[PDB]
RNA sequence: AUCGAGAGGA
DNA sequence: CTGCTTATCGGTAG
DNA sequence: CTACCGATAAGCAGACGATCCTCTCGAT
């Protein structure tokens, strides 16, 4: 506990000091004859996929809210067809150094006409050793 | 992760700074630069010959650089060239533009006070390029006319001779980018200045910080203006598929179109006056494609915003080339926690906790003496602690340890690289910021902890003046045995 | 300072120039409840819950009564508001609309972010201020007035009254920097310019006591440099100035200097004719404080002094904007009319024009120049309830 | 040595470098009422000989220019007459070892 | 802090014609010599002239900004020792209670 | 993480150079160019595989060195080339 | 005063007095403005000036000059500071935050500047020290060529001291027998007495000694001992009389030679400058000089035979010792000082915080300039 | 001309001790050797780090590795790890 | 002020002496005054000091100050280093500064001194007056990424 | 991924 | 809170 | 006496400003 630290007990921490809910945000919309989509991602011509799983993405190319999120799983799937010279993967993974479990998603659209997607994850955070009091 | 070289390799040992020639620029270049599109000709989707290859870079990661071949991560990048028509003045030179038109007169082109004047003679013999430029210029800029002849020291009369015709010489000034003096208006053209330096003898430049075959005044103001390869002005961004080049691009194409915007007055429908209302702009964007810090105008929009980059503000100080990428470049094998102090810890040592340890890597070559713990470190993989990731073979080929078939096995053979986690009593420079001392850069000793801080001895806490308050700390791995010595020996 | 901007600001701002060359003639306001007109669909009761989730901009539609019921743009609304709706709502009523009863609004809200408006301060203008200057430096004292009106576009007239020559330096003259001039003119001819040509009658305006001879003796060396000039017509003559101005002039240069004494020195107190006794008072005021500061009785102006500065809320910040954004609007219809000589108002420009600067930073549209960028309106912060 | 008491016209400094090989030197009588190196601050300066200086040169092998340099109007190197080339010798005390030799072309 | 606020602004003109319906010199027929006993009066740093017995019209103003007659924004400073009184309706001024 | 200029001051203190090499070229960046032995700069054409390094204009075949330098160096030149200065790298010790 | 109040009243088991014991945290003003009074705030060096013109808060009359007016704090942290007082203290204490992210701002523009004005300055092998150029700064680096990790502060006996005080600790006198050395100091001490080959070699040490003596005192006028010098000759001597466990009470072996001719020739084998040339050896001889004073010195016949005694086993090794270690002290060629030079001074300046001269990171900012601007200037006449 | 040069072997004003850089890159080159399976010069006492075998053969001084000491003017003096004194 | 001075005894007594101190400066006239010593009278502007009693004193006074930065703040910095900063000032042969003006113009090569503040103009007459540079100091070997001269590189290894 | 802004950490 | 440039004044030469 | 040249004094203008760090937002 020398030069700005401290001693906290750990069974007062697990009875539930100093315990806190995160929750994370994360977007999407489609496109500016040629329009984004939403679907669960596959190889077609793309050959430039994310890393991660898909596959806890299901149909319409997001999580249910029940699911487990962790390290480099892919949120939400979304695809950008394109000639040019098909549809290349534009989906966002959950954040590299992040985990836990959806909230939850939402389904919308903008003043555009544009399908708009917005999820939440939640995750517990226990007070660590080095956290900052 | 390269080739192999008829061409030796060696230490750099001297350089020298000059300045480019006609005849350099024009020989030096593979690139002719005729249009200032950049690609898509009538929309086909390639290259084009007016900016952007014919002879030079490339962008869909193709071998068709060329014959320079081989892979964008080889290239180099030459470079072409943009032949402008009307000679075009230099920007970081106006200053001294100016000096030596202050220094040399018209018509004949000739030094004004020669060994004759009994004050020059101290500056013909003085050492140094740089004093001795500076010793002449406060002479003869009262001076104006070119003199008849003139004396004869030393002495009486009546005279000798040197040679030059007694015309009279401006009292130069600064105008944005020309030069107009009074005599006693009259403006001194581009045209007008390189005819007086494309003459001048061979003992003028030299009297004069310059040199015979390195740099001339008559390379000083821009004949041929070098283009710049495309490594160091790269492509796109948010669309594959909707273009999104650089910025010095832009600037580029800014010159190009004012360039085959004067042929198209020369060769074509030719005006008389008001053209040099286009001499300004032509001059105005290499005079802003190098330098938008001066006084006037600056710049703005397209395809882009504003105002404007022009290398010398990717080279002026801080977050640009040299003092922010060449004096402290950003590096890998690094580590950044939150330290707390541990009195059960030795002086020397440091808590790297164990998710940095699986995260960092030392190459280790395998000896016959640490095979044995070698391969136990390869077969456990870089998921438990004491183990490993990557294995590096004998033609420089990556076995990657976290995928692949052949894992879970890997003979390791002799002298073969095998990167390691970092385990114990290990030497690893570890540093604070802001780094006032030796002593803010001291070399630990490594004991592999739980939990996700960097752990230290609180005895030194002063060096590196610390608290616990939250205070961050960096920590930076070797990758030679060599620098491990001169880790834990310095 | 948001209700001051759209129950009135709004109003006048409008109006002045807003007449047209027939007689496009803006009136009267009428401002909506928070409204989204969304593609393909109807008008819609936008409430703040429905803004944040769907990416949308919490702002009502300006309606404006033009002459020979139109839509002008969207105005951004601070929530509770006006009529964010809200500030009529119910405690229960806040709930049912998903809005804590806590949240005290500050902050309507552009792209589904909410966004604050940080109050700017700066030094407040029409105010009388002296200053002691350095040593390398000719002039003494300074008299300093960022004269600028408060309904009448934006102009920023800075007047300073000088006192050139140190303490022991010869002949301490005082001369004064006018606007639009260049050259800087001794006091006396400014007054003689306004219309008061006899000296005594010039000291009147300036010194207000007959017994303190002190001051008076400061000002014998102005007259000196004075009787060059004897009558009006010259003194307004006496502005030139220099170098070269036309040529042609005379009885065009003495109009010239004829209004810039009355649009831009002092543009307070007023810009019209029959004002010239108002403004050499006043003139006379700052030589009478200039040089109560330069014998020592009164003390140098304090620049830190909270009740000479003001701050820029909410309100009159979106004015800047409006005043400029209404007027580019104006401009265009003005073109458009111009091209007509035998419905044409751009209101994305108004509508887009607010929202990018309160989205931004960059107080001023697309320009940037304006040093504004300050991160004027920045993103709430919403760690805790007391942050 | 020219000894004048209150200042010289500058169209007589540039009748001094007018008789070579000999030198002349203006001194003021303001600056010569008391003896610079006789301060707490002044070491004792010792001019040496072109024999002693090839000595240096060689023996700690340097270039002419590489030395430590003193300036032509020094108040010490006015006060012992310097030229270019001359070098002077400086022998100051010091808290680390009781000596330490100094060495000052002039430029 | 918790109890400051800034001033809204308020029209300058009531306070203009009641003044010069309350005693108060306008500036142009104004003599400085015979009048010394004087104390000019500001309005948003506008000098509309001078003033003679000023006590009286303090006391009045005070009475009309506390009961609510004047808007109760509007600053209103007395200098004793300077012969001064500048009536303040800027849009920016910061107050607080007490 | 940066190694910043202040940092790598701390690292002179040492004398440890070979650990700033390492540093500055084993991490970081390291590139692998190509200087002509007669003009001096980076014109030469890298034709690898095929042994050839014709440099024209200077008609360079044999005289030609591979240096060892860091890529924000080459970018540093080449923008000093660009902006018509010309930056020579020459191999041996005396002049 | 109301602090040593509050200091001579806490009693020895008051932990906060404990820690200032110990010199773990805290200090004098610390007690003395949580217990006492926090005293008088100051901005830009004087007193709570006026802002309302002629009073400081309104509320207070004008021209008030009394204590409380004008910012001074009569309470202390634990009695609570009043509401005029807490807004003065706030007045200094925001000083300090705007100093402090001023005064690093002003510092790292300092050291960045010294670092980049010395950094290739290194030692080499010639133990000179010069930069690329090969242009010389100092001849022997520190003028002595020694690292300073090495050295210790050491005090100069011969520079104090009476003139009575000193014959009596250093002259050996054979021919007097009040002023010989004992037969109970040397095994030969009685056949010693007289003779007149060891009373030429001891008028060579003393009249050394007194040259050191006037030597010292010209160079330190301060009349200040204690230096910064190489190689701790107490801590070898300790280490001697404890490694050899010797008696006190049992007469030396050595001869009046050995010391003598061993000290002067342990003096040509401490080697810093090495070059066999002239110039060098002179300069060689001018590097040591001090350390010289100091071993003759220390040690001197009556030192090493009356006040510690030393057997000739132990001399022998002694001597033996101190060139050992003082090889080990010279600066390595290679090492970069440039940087380290500029760090040493460009450190404490990073710790300077807040009596009319210009001192600090401010006056520094001058000294670093060469100003011609200087705001402090200051004859100062004897 | 290539060459010469060099300062012979008398004549050595030099330190005769190794210096803390010396020592610290000698060892460096040799363990870049050790760790690179290359013969060794002295009998191994049971230890294994390519760093610590080049202590011993330090200690030992059977390091076949020889200094080149540059001085400003140009001029190199050669040393042997055999002639060079640790003492640190 | 306080003085410790040899007493006829030996010892250093105590003899406290009479010390004027004044609040402008020109030691030009000060110094030629009957009364006081001219072998003590010192002043706090080492760039006068070197004006008038030549560049040596001129160190010792810069070094004075250097001194009295550190030590009026309880610190103590060790002479090499203050006495190498001091001397690098002083060896160009007037008060050389520790500021673009001063250390930047003095024949160093280009791209050591690039590395600073005025950065392009360095490059650019560099160019023009065909500067060559000698890259055997700390910078210049930063910047090409290569074994520089420093402690480790300061000499050879061979076999 | 680049640029431009602000918020916070030591 | 600083170096460089321009203008003005006193001095010498024809 | 007038004109030219040199020297000194005054007035105007420039090139940086702690190190690293983590996040959020908007834009051709
Ligand atoms: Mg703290
Ligand atoms: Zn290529
Ligand atoms: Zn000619
Ligand atoms: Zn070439």
């Amino acid at each position: 506990n020398q030069e700005d630290s401290m001693i906290m007990n750990q069974s007062s921490i697990d009875r539930g000091l100093f315990r806190s809910l995160f929750f994370r945000s994360y977007m999407d919309q489609e496109k500016k004859s040629i329009t984004e989509t939403f679907e669960k991602p596959q190889r077609t011509n793309t050959l430039r996929m994310k890393h991660g799983t898909y596959d806890k993405l299901d149909d319409d190319g997001l999580i249910a809210p029940g699911v487990r999120v962790s390290g480099e799983d892919v949120i939400i799937g979304k695809t950008t067809p394109i000639s040019p010279d098909s549809k290349r993967d534009a989906s966002t993974p959950l954040r590299s150094t992040e985990n836990g479990i959806v909230d939850q998603v939402l389904v919308t659209t903008n003043q555009d006409g544009l399908k708009f997607v917005k999820v939440r994850v939640r995750t517990t955070k226990i007070p660590q050793i080095g956290d900052k009091f | 992760g390269q080739q192999y070289s008829s061409a030796p390799l060696r230490t750099v040992k001297e350089v020298q700074f000059g300045l480019f020639s006609p005849e350099e620029v024009r020989a030096i270049s593979v690139a002719k630069i005729r249009f200032p599109e950049t690609m898509d000709e009538t929309q086909t989707r390639a290259k084009i010959g007016g900016l952007n290859d014919p002879r030079l870079g490339s962008i869909d990661r193709n071998l068709k650089c060329q014959t320079c071949q081989e892979g964008m991560n080889e290239c180099p990048g030459h470079f072409g060239h943009i032949d402008l028509a009307k000679p075009v003045f230099h920007v970081g030179f106006i200053a001294k533009i100016k000096k030596v038109c202050e220094c040399v007169c018209m018509h004949c082109g000739k030094l004004l006070l020669d060994e004759h004047n009994e004050l020059m003679r101290q500056a013909l013999a003085i050492k140094d390029s740089k004093k001795r430029f500076a010793a002449i210029w406060t002479l003869c800029k009262t001076k104006m006319v070119c003199e008849t002849d003139v004396p004869s020291e030393d002495d009486p009369t009546q005279l000798v001779s040197r040679g030059g015709c007694g015309n009279t010489q401006p009292t130069i000034r600064k105008d944005g980018l020309k030069l107009v003096g009074s005599w006693k208006l009259r403006v001194l053209s581009t045209e007008e200045i390189l005819n007086i330096f494309k003459h001048i003898s061979v003992k003028d430049f030299t009297s004069l910080g310059f040199n015979e075959v390195f740099s001339r005044p008559e390379w000083m103001i821009l004949t041929c203006l070098p283009v710049p390869p495309p490594p160091v002005r790269p492509s796109i961004s948010f669309n594959e598929s909707q273009r999104g080049e650089d910025d010095l691009t832009f600037k580029l194409a800014d010159i190009l179109k004012a360039n085959i915007s004067l042929e198209t007055l020369e060769h074509n429908g030719a005006p008389h006056h008001a053209i040099e209302e286009a001499e300004s702009l032509l001059q105005f964007h290499v005079a802003t494609y190098m330098d938008n810090d001066i006084a006037g105008q600056p710049q703005a929009l397209q395809k882009s915003g504003r105002p404007v980059k022009s290398i010398r503000a990717r080279l002026k100080g801080k977050e640009g080339r040299i003092r922010g990428n060449l004096m402290g470049k950003r590096v890998d094998f690094s580590a950044r926690t939150v330290i707390s102090g541990d009195p059960n810890l030795e002086l020397d040592q440091v808590g790297v906790p164990k998710s940095i340890a699986k995260t960092l890597t030392y190459p280790e070559v395998v000896t016959p003496y640490n095979i044995d713990r070698l391969t136990q470190l390869v077969r456990n993989g870089p998921n438990e602690h004491p183990g490993a990731k990557y294995v590096i073979r004998d033609s420089g080929d990556r076995i990657d340890l976290r995928y692949s078939k052949r894992a879970g096995d890997i003979q390791l053979q002799y002298g073969w690289k095998v990167e390691r986690h970092i385990m114990d009593n290990d030497p690893v420079l570890f540093n604070r910021q802001p780094s006032l001392h030796k002593m803010s850069m001291m070399a630990h000793r490594v004991k592999v902890i739980p939990y996700s801080t960097f752990r230290l001895n609180l005895s030194v806490t002063s060096p590196y003046n610390a608290d616990f308050d939250g205070d961050e700390m960096n920590l930076h791995v070797p990758q030679s045995e060599e620098t491990r010595a001169e880790l834990s020996q310095l | 300072s948001f209700n001051q901007f759209v129950d009135y600001t709004l109003q006048d701002i409008i109006c002045e120039d807003s007449t047209l060359i027939y007689e496009i003639s803006f009136g009267k306001i009428y401002v909506t409840k928070p409204m989204v007109n969304e593609s393909d669909g109807v008008t819609h009761a936008l409430y703040p819950q429905e803004a944040r989730l769907r990416n949308l901009t919490y702002s009502s539609g300006l309606f404006v009564d033009v002459k020979k019921k139109v839509f002008i743009g969207r105005l951004p609304i601070m929530l509770r508001s006006k009529n964010c709706y809200l500030s009529e709502a119910t405690e229960s009523d806040l709930y049912k609309l998903k809005e804590c009863p806590f949240d005290m609004g500050g902050y309507f809200i552009i792209n589904g972010s909410e966004k604050v408006l940080i109050a700017q301060e700066r030094s407040a203008g029409n105010i009388v201020q002296v200053f002691k200057k350095a040593a390398p430096s000719p002039i003494s004292h300074v008299a300093e007035i960022r004269s600028a009106l408060e309904k009448g576009s934006r102009f920023i007239s800075t007047l300073q009254v000088k006192l050139y020559g140190r303490e022991g330096s010869s002949a301490r003259t005082i001369k004064a920097t006018l606007p639009y001039i260049k050259q800087d003119i001794p006091i006396v001819i400014i007054f003689r310019a306004l219309g008061i040509i006899p000296d005594g009658e010039i000291l009147e305006h300036i010194c207000y006591d007959v017994n303190d001879w002190q001051m008076l003796e400061m000002l014998k060396p102005c007259v000196e440099d004075g009787f060059v000039i004897q009558d009006r017509e010259t003194a307004l003559d006496f502005i030139g100035r220099r170098g070269t101005a036309l040529g042609i002039k005379k009885e065009k240069r003495i109009q010239y200097a004829k209004d810039i004494l009355q649009k831009e020195f002092l543009p307070h107190i007023t810009q019209l004719e029959g004002f010239e006794s108002r403004k050499a008072f006043f003139l006379g005021y700052m030589i009478n404080r200039l040089l109560l500061c330069a014998l020592d009785r009164k003390d140098q102006d304090d620049r830190d002094h909270f009740g000479k500065k003001r701050l820029d809320l909410a309100g009159p910040l979106l004015a800047q904007l409006f005043k400029t954004l209404f007027k580019k609007l104006t401009k265009d219809i003005f073109r458009y009319m111009q091209r007509t000589v035998e419905l044409a108002i751009n209101a994305k420009t108004i509508t887009s024009g607010l929202k990018y600067a309160l989205a931004t930073g960059n107080w001023g549209e697309q320009k940037k120049a304006m040093s504004s960028r300050a991160g004027v309106s920045q993103v709430l912060n919403r760690y805790t309830y007391s942050s | 040595i020219f000894v004048y008491q209150n200042n010289i016209t500058p169209s007589a400094m540039k009748l001094v470098p007018s008789i070579p090989p000999a030198t002349i030197e203006t001194f003021n009588e303001a600056a010569l009422v008391v003896n610079i190196t006789h301060h707490e601050l002044v070491p004792k300066h010792i001019r040496l000989s072109s024999d002693e200086k090839r000595e240096l040169l060689k023996r700690y092998r340097l270039k002419e220019s590489q030395l430590p340099r003193i300036q032509r109007a020094d108040p010490v190197a006015l006060y012992l007459g310097l030229k270019r080339g001359e070098v002077v010798k400086i022998i100051r005390k010091s808290e680390t070892s009781g000596r330490y030799a100094s060495y000052r072309i002039c430029m | 802090s918790l109890m400051s606020c800034i001033s809204v602004g308020t029209d300058p003109m009531p306070i203009i014609t009641f003044l010069s319906e309350w005693g108060m010199e306008p500036l142009e027929d104004y003599v400085p010599h015979q009048s010394p006993d004087a104390t000019r009066v500001f309005v948003n740093g506008v000098w509309h002239g001078v003033h003679r017995n000023p006590a009286r019209l303090m006391e009045t103003l005070r009475t009309l900004r506390r009961k609510g007659d004047i808007n109760p924004e509007v600053s209103m400073i007395r200098d004793i020792r300077e012969k001064e009184l500048k009536i303040f309706t800027d849009a920016g001024r910061v107050y607080r209670p007490l | 993480l940066r190694f910043g200029e202040m940092e790598r001051d701390c690292m002179i203190a040492h004398g440890a150079a070979s650990f700033l090499k390492e540093r500055l070229m084993e991490a970081s960046d390291a590139f692998r160019v190509h200087i002509c032995g007669i003009c001096g700069l980076m014109t030469v054409i890298a034709k690898l595989n095929h042994n050839q390094f014709e440099c024209k204009g200077c008609d360079n075949k044999i005289d030609i060195y591979q240096i060892h330098i860091p890529y924000a160096a080459k970018l540093l030149f080449q923008e000093l080339m660009a902006m018509n200065i010309t930056p020579r790298l020459y191999t041996d010790r005396s002049r | 005063k109301a602090g040593r109040l509050a200091e001579v009243n806490l009693k020895d088991l008051n932990n906060v007095k404990q820690m200032v014991m110990a010199g773990s945290k805290g200090s004098f003003i610390n007690i003395a403005q949580m217990s006492a009074c926090v005293g008088q705030q100051s901005v830009e060096g004087k007193r709570i000036a006026f802002g309302f013109v002629d009073r400081t808060l309104p509320h207070f009359s004008k021209d008030d000059y009394s204590p409380e007016s004008k910012g001074f704090v009569e309470n202390s942290y634990l009695r609570g500071l009043t509401p005029q007082e807490f807004f003065f203290h706030a007045m200094g204490g925001r000083e300090g935050l705007i100093d402090t992210a001023v005064k690093t701002a002003e510092t790292g523009y300092i050291q960045r500047r010294l670092v980049k004005a010395l950094e290739d300055i290194m030692v080499h092998y010639d133990n000179t020290t010069r930069n690329s150029l090969g242009n010389v700064i100092q001849f022997i680096y520190g003028e002595d060529g020694m690292d300073a990790a090495h050295i210790e502060k050491q005090s100069l006996d011969t520079i104090g001291g009476s003139d009575a005080a000193f014959e009596k600790r250093y002259r050996v006198d054979l021919l007097n027998t009040d002023h010989t050395l004992d037969p109970s100091l040397l095994e030969s001490g009685s056949e010693i007495l007289g003779d007149l080959k060891l009373q030429v070699l001891l008028d060579e040490e003393y009249k050394q000694l007194v040259k050191d003596r006037k030597f010292l005192r010209e160079v330190f006028v301060d009349g200040e001992a204690n230096w910064p010098l190489p190689v701790n000759i107490r801590r070898i001597i300790q280490n001697a009389q404890q490694t050899f466990h010797i008696d006190h009470t049992k007469p030396s072996d050595l001869t009046i030679k050995d010391i003598v001719l061993g000290v002067k020739d342990l003096q040509e084998n401490l080697l810093v400058l090495r070059g066999k040339n002239e110039i060098i050896q002179n300069a060689q001889r001018d590097a040591v000089t001090l350390f010289c004073c100091l071993l003759r010195s220390r040690l001197a016949t009556r030192r090493v035979l009356q006040e510690y005694r030393l057997t000739k086993q132990a001399f022998d090794w002694v001597l033996s010792n101190i060139e050992a270690q003082f090889l080990r002290s010279v600066v390595h060629p290679g090492e970069m000082v440039g940087v380290l030079a500029a760090q040493s001074i460009g450190e404490p300046a990073t710790q300077m915080t807040l009596k009319k001269v210009t001192s600090g990171v401010p006056r520094l900012k001058e000294i670093l300039n060469v100003a011609k601007n200087m705001k402090t200037p200051s004859l100062t006449v004897y | 001309t290539l060459k010469e040069k060099a300062i012979p072997k008398d004549q050595r004003a030099t330190t005769p001790y190794m210096t803390k850089y010396e020592r610290a890159r000698i060892l460096g080159t040799r363990a870049l050797q050790i760790s690179m399976n290359a013969p060794v010069f002295v009998d191994l006492e049971g230890e294994t780090d390519p760093l610590r075998i080049a202590m011993k053969e330090l200690a030992e001084k059977k390091i076949p590795l020889v200094i080149r000491r540059y001085l400003p003017d140009g001029s190199f003096e050669d040393w042997s790890v055999e002639e060079l004194i640790v003492d640190l | 002020y306080d003085r410790k001075v040899p007493s006829p005894t030996g010892e250093y007594v105590k003899e406290p002496e009479w010390v004027l101190e004044t609040d402008g400066v020109n030691l030009s006239e000060v110094m030629t005054v009957p009364g006081i010593d001219p072998t003590r009278i010192y002043t706090n502007s080492f760039i006068d000091i070197m004006e008038v009693l030549g560049i040596e004193a001129g160190r010792a006074a810069l070094y004075k100050e250097v001194y009295n930065v550190i030590a009026s703040d309880g610190s103590y910095v060790n002479y090499r280093h203050m006495a190498l900063l001091v001397d690098v000032m002083t060896t160009q042969g007037g008060l050389t500064s520790v500021t673009r003006h001063g250390f930047n113009r003095s024949n160093t090569g280009a791209l050591m001194r690039c590395s600073f503040e005025e950065t392009v103009e360095i490059l650019f007459e560099a160019g023009a007056s065909a500067e060559l540079d000698d890259c055997r100091g700390v910078s210049e070997n930063v910047i090409l990424g290569q074994m520089a001269p420093i402690g480790t590189g300061a000499f050879d290894v061979m076999i």
